[PDB]
């Protein structure tokens, strides 16, 4: 529900992400920071997680 | 979240000095007199894991 971000913005980019920029090899998953760190969509940085571990 | 190396949780981790690794083996039967105080239900086959069980 706090979430900072226009949502959007987020969906959007991920999607792009997940476009033929990183799926021309089918068998690729987007995941963790190597990959899954779709480009910096700055936003403010704090000491909380938006949804805790038992929410995740 | 914490530390970044775990967070993304591919690898859960923990820490304990008391654990083993060893398939239970041969198993080994002990019989003997007991006193009153002994909470152990008398002629009553039981399993033992410490030495500090004794006395209870």
């Amino acid at each position: 529900t706090t979430y900072p971000v226009l949502p959007y913005l987020t969906n959007a980019a991920y999607g792009a992400l997940s476009a033929c920029s990183t799926c021309e090899n089918p068998e690729l998953n987007v995941q963790g920071q190597t990959y899954g760190l779709l480009s910096c969509i700055n936003m403010p940085e704090s000491c909380t997680p938006g949804w805790e571990f038992t929410e995740v | 979240m914490a530390q970044d190396a775990l967070s993304d949780g591919f690898v859960r981790l923990c820490i304990d000095p008391s654990l083993n690794f060893f398939g239970e083996g041969c198993k080994i039967l002990v019989e003997g007199q007991i006193t009153d105080d002994a909470t152990a239900a008398e002629n009553v086959v039981t399993c033992v894991n410490s030495e500090l069980d004794l006395v209870e």
